Order: structure tokens, then C-alpha cells, then sequence
């Protein structure tokens, strides 16, 4: 070995580190299109 | 109380009536309650019969 190798230069170094993925995420275009309408007390 | 409170709000209707409740619930504690009630608290040199 010449020099310190990557493996232990790695231990002094922080990862990038991402949020969790979730794979069942779709677009939900249908809710996008709706109009949507409030009601005042649940009743329409 | 999310859906049926316009325009009336359920959580406070519920909690007047309870307490109209709890201070009928008193007002009898008061006078029939058997160590501090009042019926309970007169001597016998206080109580009288009719005639």
C-alpha cells in the first residue's frame, strides 16, 4: 500500500443522505382535474 | 365534532350540558350530601316536629 486508501478515508467523511422513496406515488391526476367545493357541515 | 358543528359547535353544546348537569348534581350534594349536608349538619337541639 502507498497510501491510505478509501476505504478508511471514507470514516472521517458524512454521506449524502436522502429521504425515503416510496414507489407507490402516482400523479393522481384525477384529483388535480376535480373541482373541488367546501361544505359547511358535511351536508350537501 | 370536525363535520357537525356550523352553526353550532358539538364540543361546546356537550360541555354546557354536562355542567348544567354537574351543578344540579351540587345543588342536591348541598343539601343531601351525609358529612357536610345540611339535613346532616342540624343538632338535635336545632331540629323540631310538627305538631
Amino acid at each position: 500500500q502507498l497510501a491510505l486508501g478509501d476505504h478508511a478515508a471514507r470514516q472521517l467523511a458524512n454521506a449524502t443522505k436522502t429521504a425515503p422513496q416510496l414507489s407507490t406515488i402516482t400523479p393522481r391526476w384525477l384529483t388535480h382535474l376535480l373541482q373541488w367545493i367546501p361544505v359547511e357541515a358535511g351536508i350537501y | 365534532a370536525d363535520l357537525y358543528s356550523s352553526p353550532h359547535d358539538q364540543i361546546k353544546e356537550q360541555l354546557r350540558l354536562t355542567i348544567e348537569t354537574i351543578k344540579e348534581r351540587q345543588e342536591s350534594e348541598l343539601i343531601n350530601n351525609p358529612e357536610y349536608g345540611l339535613l346532616a349538619s342540624v343538632t338535635d337541639d336545632q331540629r323540631i316536629s310538627t305538631l
